[PDB]
């Protein structure tokens, strides 16, 4: 076999340990991100939810890496906290360098590189941790990016990793308006997304973490929102769902 | 079983008489429709070896390239004994 | 036994380097050939394309202006070579002020080679025909991924290598001219070749004594092919 | 058994792993590349994207310089990191010496990069096969993840490699490449001979003599589409 | 099927998770068939006999 | 979905109706009668009367084939296990039937108690048992059938690039017989064992064949399926009678062609294994050295995979000389390509180093099927003369096209 | 040849080739529709309560197998005849389901907190 | 000699169209062999010597005959037979019996109460080789195999022309290919070929498993494969196809495995037939397998095997040429776009255009309908070609 080694080329020329790392992001939880007119936004599932786990930093999934960036997390936690980190002293050591915000897609690239140093020196696993990206700068304004175990990126309007992806990706496909979504529209198709791919019903909202990305006067507001707010998302999705069942 | 009691009665008809069992491993082979007869040969032998006593001068060397596949019951005590 | 440099096999054998002989063999055929007038090197240039510039094709370098090398096998490791043979040439020609002898290039280049497993990588796959004119005359050295190396009258390597051996052991001997060693070179190679022979499936080089420049033949290939 | 290491020789003399990193180029999409009297021009198999992603970043064709453009065929990643040594090492040749960077160092110094990940172990070769294009003189290169380059007068690497160089030999003549835009044509359709989807999936890059890279929008690409079409409308 | 000019369909194989009903439609086929059902399971055809299991299929 | 609706009895009338029925009807019909006609001629005819060894008339024309019939009784064949001679003059014999029985009888007054030695087979009447006619000694058939008899046409001359496995083996099997002077005049006993082994299709069998072809001696080609029986401790008395006639030759060769058969590795941790065939190999061992020496019985043995032969038999004191047949140097092959080019209708220019070159790693084998190849490329296009390309063709068709997946792109890693 | 099996992914590609085998019909597990219809289909010869809404015991079954659904009625009925009655209830039913749909999670957070 | 007992085949009745021309020829068909049969019928009817030869020879041989086996001829007239109990006696000789039939090992007829020799039993052929031997020739044809004209062309250079045409072969001195492997993902057309070839040969053919040649007992294998071969040695031109060769052809190694020693014994007097002592002659064999990576490198060297013809999955000409073929007995619409199908990459081999085409006209069933569609074709696509899971890796490669 030649999956041995995260170097070793299989003779049709496949790394199988980044496919590995790959398939093995299916196991993190569902995390989303949508970009919109003036917004773009992640959601998340809390996956364990017991009881007795006190929830006290409020993003267990959701880190903000600069001023006017945040990422989500996919993947082995340690791979995640240490990939987080290294996100912050990278965006850190631009912003000292050259006195202006990291443009989003190449702090992207950045962390990218660093796990396809992974996938090509030996003795260490590749980074077995996706991740989405959403930011603004000056250049592109508002956008999301996707991440890769392999350190491959790719830019995005809508997308999702973890749990049911395919699921959550097909019905962004359905439902997404390129150019006339708002930040309301896009909070509504992520609620339902979510509902439709995580198998629990009623999509309790303690289960779901939402982070939007906003332009406000300048200050590029990264919020994170509270519970009380997710419950009128639930409500409101809940009244569309009967609404939608007065056609029988 | 006929053949090897025959060939011990034969031994023991002339008086200084020695026995020459080469390649052990092929009747010598542990027990697990052949099996039966094979064991039905081994075990005569087994009796013909366990037969003489009182220090008769029929005296029987076995040689063989293996150990492992020789039955265990063969080595025994009023068996062949000297590992050689 | 054949999994590492540095594993013996019970014949003492290392039997890693004589995979490197064997990746030499599926290269290209390459002859060279030294007389008293001069050394005289041709190679079967296994063209693959015609898109392909067949001046990309790197099979004779030169390593200076009065010594040329010819290869066969892999080439990264024979370019590494290659370089490394002109990095030790112009440092003692730095340090000395003198054209480094061909014996001492190969000594380098061979140096380089034996390093394949001395630290705390493996044989270059390569075979090098160094020609050239030195302070005693023409020689022409040959070297193996080994490092061993010596001084040929006359060597065949890459593929082809035992026939072409052999046809030069039946014609060669010492007081041969340039132009015969050439027309020798040039007849072993169309004998010794799948394809028909022509100005594009060869190259020639060549070093006199007196003439160290053109170190190369351009179109008067053709002079020496259809008066063969 | 003698493909689990990249410092093992086999029996024959095979470098198994070295051989393997080009199927990774293999399994990478059709790029195509030309060069002509005035031109250096290259296209890109750009395969569809999904409907919500952003093909921006998606990018085959990266200028190495102002003076010289690569297109890859192969691992993404890989790619990406050989580009990036690449624009770095191209600038630093400029900063240690005035005159600018020509295409054949480039050239040398990518097979270089990817020979020196092919000589130790514990270290994945570069699984990416480039097409190095750029003005000294109009001169093509293309790399190997063995680590070997090579000059050529039109090369196409990735998914359709020996189809559409098939198509290249007997179709590369003088007078093909003797206006601009019959070379961009030719170039198109040596794209459209493995590309069944026509214009939606080929993204052509031109460089012209002491000029800058200009991709070419789909909208005059669709104009040479057309024109290939009109001029192939001979047959009836 | 003579008419159509096509082959009549040979073998179906019923996948899906356990306890879906898979053996039970081939009993519900069984059941209504008017025509030879012969069974097998997936372990009878083994034996430990080296051709026994394929002259048991033949 | 919209689900499928079932399919009436109507609709089935109507689809195999509302259509094509002027000719389908009677088609159809016609074809089930010429079905049920070839039926009736096969079951009317269907006899295809089996050959039985019914002589020409004028052979037999005997009558008296019933007095024979009637006269004449059968004997059960029987060897004389013992003679008692109780006073010599009632001598009494135990003799044993095969295995139905053993008995105790006396001759026939036919018969002369001289004549009747113990050991001996005789014919037994079947109602008393009584010995009525001594019999020649057994020779089992298949072991005779397993000689030769006709030498092959392979000469020498026909296995190229082999010069020293032929002069290795000739002087293992052909020296030491016809000029065995130059041996005990050194005080040399040569091998009397040579194992061939190599890569498949190297010329171990063609070797073989060649000695067969010049053996001037009894030469015995050993099947291997028949060694193995069907019961227990057959294939061990198959091996002893076997070596048994060998020994009644003068000097007689036997060749083990693909010993791996019959010679693998001792064991019991698969509980029970073969055991009959390992019983086998240990009998042949046994025969081959050790007590009751084997005698002027050289032995042939090949195999193309040797490794998992038992150490006992690998021993060099039953395979003395360990003939390693290799993958042919360029002259060998250029020797092997002359050797199959011979008589093929080829061009006198073909450089054959050229193609031997050309195929580094092959065996003769493969050598032959390149010659074959270029003479079916030079069939296809109908020209009566193969050229150089016709060979090249071959090659790459036999060698290049199944060596390895190292393509041209791949390839150019080596200049 | 009708051929019954799970793991569809296991079995070689040399009997799953179309010439072979002309029809793979799967059998997904049952939708609510159809999970009603198991649930009337083996509960025909149980004498049921009225208030035995079949409807709402289909949802409490969110993707069963389908002889999942037979085993909750089978437990129904064995809480019937504990109770030595012959009718079944609905929270019978409802208990008898969460009987059946016992899953065992891995109980361990630390191996489930290595996925974030 | 005992020439080849090729397998009998009525003459194709072309156009297959439902048409009077089919009708002609079909009764064409029927009235010769309605000729046979009246003949056949007639022949015995009107019979009106050698009984007295049957009645002698008969009567002294008597019934039932025993089978025995030969095992020493002692006199001209003599000789020790073994019975099948394993008993040997001392029988005679009857005069109607050819004295250069009897060989040692032959199989005899014996009289049931003096066992002696009445005569010789010629074929004594296994049941399990008997039922190899193929009778009735297969419908398919090689105008029944779209493309694969390189395949076709080469298995005819190897079993068919030689037959035909040896005159090229004895005149440039090739011995013609006596060895080919059928090798290639499933559902390619490897036993297609095999059976169009099977109807064409006028030669003997044998169709083996590749594991009904493989018997309980110890020695009955490699026995079993021996007297297989010898069938086909005597009748001359013989061809042995041995589908799914890679049950025993699979890689030689050392392992207790009793039963696998066996397997390995059996497949080596398979290669020893194939090419060990002695010759062959002119049987050629053609083996076929999924997986030939598997097989041992002794048994597919040349020699043995002269040619491995590759099956690959069918490419868009292929395609086009089966779809073609496997509609010709639909009645397609006007509106059927073929090309849909046969472009895209969904690697369909040949049973894949074959199920699909089965499919669409399952799905014009469905619609009631006796002329398929484009729609139906489109469904049957999606519907049958669900076959792999993934077989592919990510978006890594540009
Ligand atoms: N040196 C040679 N010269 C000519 N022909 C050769 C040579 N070596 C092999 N051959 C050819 O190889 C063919 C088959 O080889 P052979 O029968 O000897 O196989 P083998 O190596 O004994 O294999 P196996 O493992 O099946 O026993 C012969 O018919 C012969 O024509
Ligand atoms: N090239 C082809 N032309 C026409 N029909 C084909 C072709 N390939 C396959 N088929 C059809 O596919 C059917 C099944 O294929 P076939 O029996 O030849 O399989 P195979 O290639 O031998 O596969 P396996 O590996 O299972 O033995 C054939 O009966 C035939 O109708
Ligand atoms: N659709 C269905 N309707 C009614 N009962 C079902 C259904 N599917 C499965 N069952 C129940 O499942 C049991 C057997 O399931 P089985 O066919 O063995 O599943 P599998 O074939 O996957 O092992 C039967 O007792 C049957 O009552
Ligand atoms: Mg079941
Ligand atoms: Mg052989
Ligand atoms: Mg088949």
């Amino acid at each position: 076999r030649y999956d041995s080694r995260t170097t070793i080329f299989s003779p049709e020329g496949r790394l199988y340990q980044v496919e590995y790392a790959m398939e093995a992001i299916g196991h993190a939880g569902t995390c989303l991100g949508i970009l919109a007119n003036d917004g773009v936004l992640l959601a998340a599932e809390r996956r364990n939810i017991h009881k007795l786990l006190d929830e006290v930093f409020f993003s267990e999934k959701i880190y903000k890496l600069n001023e006017d960036m945040a990422c989500s997390v996919a993947g082995i936690t340690s791979d995640a906290n240490v990939l987080t980190n290294e996100l912050r002293l990278i965006a850190q050591r631009y912003l000292l360098q050259y006195q202006e915000p990291i443009p989003c897609e190449q702090l992207v690239t950045a962390l990218c590189d660093i796990k396809q140093a992974y996938t090509q020196f030996g003795g260490k696993r590749p980074f077995g941790v996706s991740l989405l990206y959403i930011g603004w700068d000056k250049h592109y304004g508002f956008q999301l990016y996707q991440s890769d175990p392999s350190g491959n990126y790719g830019g995005w309007k809508a997308t999702c990793i973890g749990n049911n992806s395919a699921a959550a990706v097909s019905m962004l496909k359905q439902d997404y308006k390129e150019g006339e979504m708002t930040l309301k529209s896009a909070l509504a198709l992520a609620i339902k997304v979510l509902n439709k791919t995580m198998d629990v019903s009623k999509l309790s909202a303690e289960k779901v973490e939402i982070a939007t990305l906003t332009r406000e006067n300048g200050k590029t507001v990264i919020r994170v929102l509270k519970q009380k707010e997710v419950e009128q998302l639930i409500k409101k999705h809940e009244e569309e769902e009967a609404k939608a069942e007065r056609e029988k | 079983a006929k053949l090897v009691r025959d060939a011990f009665a034969l031994a023991k008809e002339k008086a200084p008489s020695i026995i020459f069992i080469d390649e052990l491993d092929a009747i010598g082979t542990k027990r697990f429709a052949g099996d039966r007869e094979v064991q039905r040969t081994m075990l005569e032998l087994l009796n013909q070896l366990d037969g003489f006593q009182p220090n008769t001068q029929v005296k029987v060397i076995a040689a063989t390239n293996r150990v492992d596949i020789l039955d265990p019951a063969l080595l025994r005590s009023g068996r062949l004994d000297r590992k050689i | 036994y054949d999994r590492g440099v540095n594993t013996f096999s019970p014949e003492g054998r290392l039997f890693q380097v004589e995979y490197a002989i064997e990746a030499i063999k599926l290269g290209s055929t390459a002859i060279g050939i030294q007389t008293s007038e001069g050394v005289c090197l041709a190679v079967e240039k296994r063209i693959t394309s015609p898109l392909m510039e067949p001046s990309s094709i790197e099979k004779i370098v030169e390593i200076d202006a009065h010594i040329g090398c010819a290869m066969s096998g892999l080439i990264a490791d024979a370019k590494t070579l290659i370089d490394k043979a002109r990095v030790e040439t112009q440092n003692h020609w730095f340090t000395y002020n003198e054209t480094m002898t061909v014996e001492s290039v190969t000594q380098a280049v061979s140096n380089l080679a034996l390093q394949f497993g001395e630290e705390d990588s493996r044989p270059f796959g390569v075979a090098l025909l160094f020609g050239g004119v030195d302070e005693k005359g023409p020689q022409l050295f040959h070297m193996d991924p080994s490092g061993t190396f010596v001084q040929c009258d006359a060597r065949a390597i890459g593929s082809a290598s035992e026939g072409a051996q052999s046809s030069l052991q039946e014609v060669y001997h010492k007081s041969m001219t340039l132009k015969e060693a050439i027309k020798s070179s040039l007849i072993i190679l169309k004998q010794v070749m799948e394809e028909k022979l022509n100005a594009t499936n060869i190259e020639l080089a060549t070093v006199q004594p007196g003439q160290n420049f053109h170190m190369f033949t351009k179109e008067e290939l053709e002079e020496v092919i259809k008066d063969i | 058994s003698y493909d689990r290491a990249i410092t093992v020789f086999s029996p024959d003399g095979h470098l198994f792993q070295v051989e393997y990193a080009q199927e990774a180029v293999k399994k990478g999409s059709t790029a195509v590349g030309v060069r002509g009297r005035d031109i250096v021009v290259l296209g890109v198999e750009k395969k569809s994207v999904a409907k919500l992603q952003d093909e921006r970043t998606v990018r085959k064709i990266c200028a190495l310089d102002d003076n010289v453009c690569m297109a890859f065929a192969g691992l993404t990643a890989d790619a990406r990191i050989v580009i990036n040594r690449a624009r770095v090492e191209c600038q630093s040749h400029r900063l240690t010496v005035e005159d600018p960077v020509t295409v054949e160092y480039i050239t040398r110094y990518i097979a270089s990069l990817k020979q020196r990940y092919t000589q130790s172990n514990g270290r994945r070769p570069f699984g990416i096969s480039a097409l190095i294009v750029g003005f000294d003189t109009p001169r093509l290169y293309q790399t190997d993840p063995s680590g070997t380059y090579h000059a050529w007068k039109a090369n196409a690497i990735g998914r359709g490699a020996k189809s559409v160089r098939e198509f290249l030999e007997k179709n590369y003549t003088d007078e093909a490449i003797e206006t601009d835009d019959l070379t961009i044509k030719l170039v198109i359709k040596a794209l459209l001979e493995v590309v069944q989807s026509g214009g939606k999936n080929i993204e052509l890059a031109v460089m012209r003599r002491d000029q800058s890279l200009k991709i070419l929008n789909p909208e005059e690409i669709e104009k040479y589409v057309a024109e290939i079409e009109k001029e192939k409308e001979e047959n009836e | 099927f003579e008419a159509l000019g096509i082959a009549q369909p040979k073998g179906v194989l019923l996948y899906g998770p356990p306890g879906t009903g898979k053996t039970l439609l081939a009993r519900a086929v069984a059941h209504h068939t008017d025509c030879t059902f012969i069974r097998v399971s997936g372990s009878e055809l083994v034996q430990k006999f080296i051709g026994e299991g394929a002259r048991m299929v033949r | 979905d919209k689900p499928i609706r079932a399919l009436d009895e109507g609709d089935i009338a109507l689809l195999k109706t509302y259509g094509q029925s002027t000719y389908s009807r009677q088609i159809k019909q016609v074809e089930d009668d010429i079905q049920q006609l070839l039926k009736k001629i096969n079951e009317l005819t269907g006899i295809k009367e089996s050959d039985t060894g019914l002589a020409p008339p004028a052979l037999w024309d005997l009558a008296a084939d019933k007095q024979t019939l009637q006269s004449e009784q059968p004997l059960q064949v029987a060897r004389c296990t013992k003679i008692i001679n109780a006073d010599s003059e009632d001598p009494k014999y135990i003799i044993n039937v095969k295995q139905f029985a053993k008995f105790v009888v006396d001759l026939s007054d036919q018969v002369a108690p001289t004549d009747i030695e113990e050991g001996m087979r005789v014919g037994v009447d079947r109602n008393k048992y009584q010995i009525h006619i001594p019999l020649p000694p057994k020779i089992d058939p298949t072991v005779t059938m397993m000689q030769v008899e006709e030498k092959p046409d392979v000469t020498y001359s026909d296995v190229g690039g082999c010069k020293e496995q032929i002069e290795k083996l000739r002087e293992v099997v052909e020296t030491p017989l016809l000029h065995p002077e130059r041996f005990v005049n050194l005080g040399i006993e040569p091998p009397k064992g040579v194992l061939l082994f190599g890569p498949p299709g190297t010329g171990k069998t063609l070797c073989a064949r060649a000695v067969a072809n010049r053996t001037d001696a009894c030469f015995i080609r050993v099947i291997g399926s028949e060694l193995v029986q069907k019961y227990v401790g057959e294939g061990a008395r198959m091996v002893r009678e076997l070596f048994e006639m060998a020994r009644t030759k003068k000097a007689c060769l036997i060749f083990f062609d693909e010993i791996d058969a019959i010679g693998g590795a001792r064991f019991d941790d698969g509980a029970g294994g073969d055991n009959e065939v390992q019983r086998t190999m240990l009998e042949l061992i046994n025969q081959l050295d050790g007590f009751d020496p084997r005698g002027n019985i050289k032995v042939l043995m090949a195999t193309n995979r040797p490794d998992t032969l038992d150490p006992a038999l690998m021993r060099p004191g039953r395979l003395d000389r360990k003939i390693e047949f290799s993958l042919p140097d360029l002259e060998g092959r250029t020797h092997i390509f002359k050797i199959h080019a011979r008589s093929m209708s080829v061009e006198r220019d073909i450089r054959f180093e050229l193609l031997a070159r050309l195929c580094p790693n092959s065996t003769g084998a493969e050598i032959r099927s390149v010659c074959t190849e270029a003479g079916m490329f030079a069939i296809r296009a109908r020209r009566k003369i193969a050229t150089e390309k016709d060979f090249l063709e071959a090659v790459n068709k036999v060698i290049k096209s199944y060596a390895k997946f190292s393509a041209t792109p791949r390839y150019m890693t080596y200049n | 040849v009708i051929m019954a099996t799970n793991r569809i992914d296991i079995l070689d590609s040399a009997l799953l080739r179309p010439g072979r085998i002309d029809r793979k019909i799967e059998f997904p597990p049952p939708n609510e529709e159809a999970r009603l219809d198991i649930l009337k289909i083996h509960s025909r010869k149980m004498n049921l309560t009225r208030g035995i809404n079949l409807r709402k015991i289909a949802e409490l079954m969110p993707g069963a197998s389908g002889a999942e659904v037979k085993g909750v009625c089978t437990e129904a009925g064995m809480y019937a005849l504990r109770e030595r009655r012959v009718h079944v209830t609905q929270e019978d039913f409802e208990m008898a389901v969460a009987k059946v749909m016992q899953k065992d999670s891995e109980k361990n957070m630390s191996i489930k907190k290595l996925w974030k | 000699t005992k020439g080849p007992d090729a397998a009998s085949k009525l003459p194709l009745v072309t156009p297959h169209t439902q048409c009077r021309l089919k009708l002609l020829k079909l009764e064409r068909i029927k009235d010769y062999l309605l000729m046979e049969e009246e003949f056949i019928r007639n022949q015995e009817q009107m019979k009106p010597k050698q009984e007295e030869e049957r009645s002698k020879v008969d009567d002294l041989r008597g019934t039932p005959m025993s089978v025995g086996t030969l095992e020493e001829i002692i006199d001209d007239n003599h000789a020790i037979v073994s019975t099948s109990v394993g008993s040997e006696h001392y029988v005679s000789i009857l005069s109607f019996v050819d004295k250069d039939l009897l060989e040692p090992g032959c199989s005899v007829l014996l009289n049931h109460k003096v066992h002696a020799v009445i005569g010789v039993l010629m074929d004594d052929t296994d049941p399990l080789v008997t039922v190899m031997k193929v009778e009735k020739a297969p419908q398919e044809t090689y105008a029944d195999i779209g493309g694969l004209d390189n395949q076709i062309q080469e298995i005819k250079e190897s079993v068919e022309l030689p037959l035909t045409h040896p005159e090229y072969y004895e005149e440039m001195g090739i011995k013609p290919p006596k060895g080919v492997i059928l090798y290639g993902p499933p559902g390619t057309g490897k036993t297609l070929l095999a059976k169009a070839v099977a109807n064409q040969t006028s030669a003997t053919f044998l169709r083996v498993v590749g594991s009904e040649l493989i018997q309980k007992y110890l020695g009955d294998g490699p026995k079993l494969v021996r007297e297989l071969f010898r069938v086909a040695e005597e009748h001359a031109p013989s061809i042995v196809f041995i589908d799914e060769i890679d049950a025993i052809g699979t890689k030689r190694y050392d392992s207790n495995s009793g039963g696998e020693r066996e397997i390995q014994r059996t497949m080596l007097e398979l290669l020893n037939q194939l090419d060990g002592f002695d010759s062959r002659g002119d049987v050629k064999v053609i083996m076929a397998t999924n997986r030939i990576e598997t097989l041992d490198p002794a048994l597919i060297r040349p020699g043995r095997i002269d040619r491995k013809i590759e099956f690959p999955l069918p490419d868009e000409k292929t395609k086009k040429r089966i779809f073609q073929i496997h509609t010709s007995r639909m009645t397609l619409a006007d509106d059927v776009t073929l090309d849909d199908l046969i472009m895209a990459k969904d690697d369909l081999s040949g049973a894949d255009i074959k199920a699909i085409c089965t499919e669409a006209g399952l799905m014009a069933l469905r619609e009631r309908r006796m002329k398929v569609t484009n729609e139906d074709f489109k469904k049957s696509k999606e519907n049958v070609l669900y076959k792999k899971q993934e077989g592919t890796p990510e978006g890594l490669y540009l």
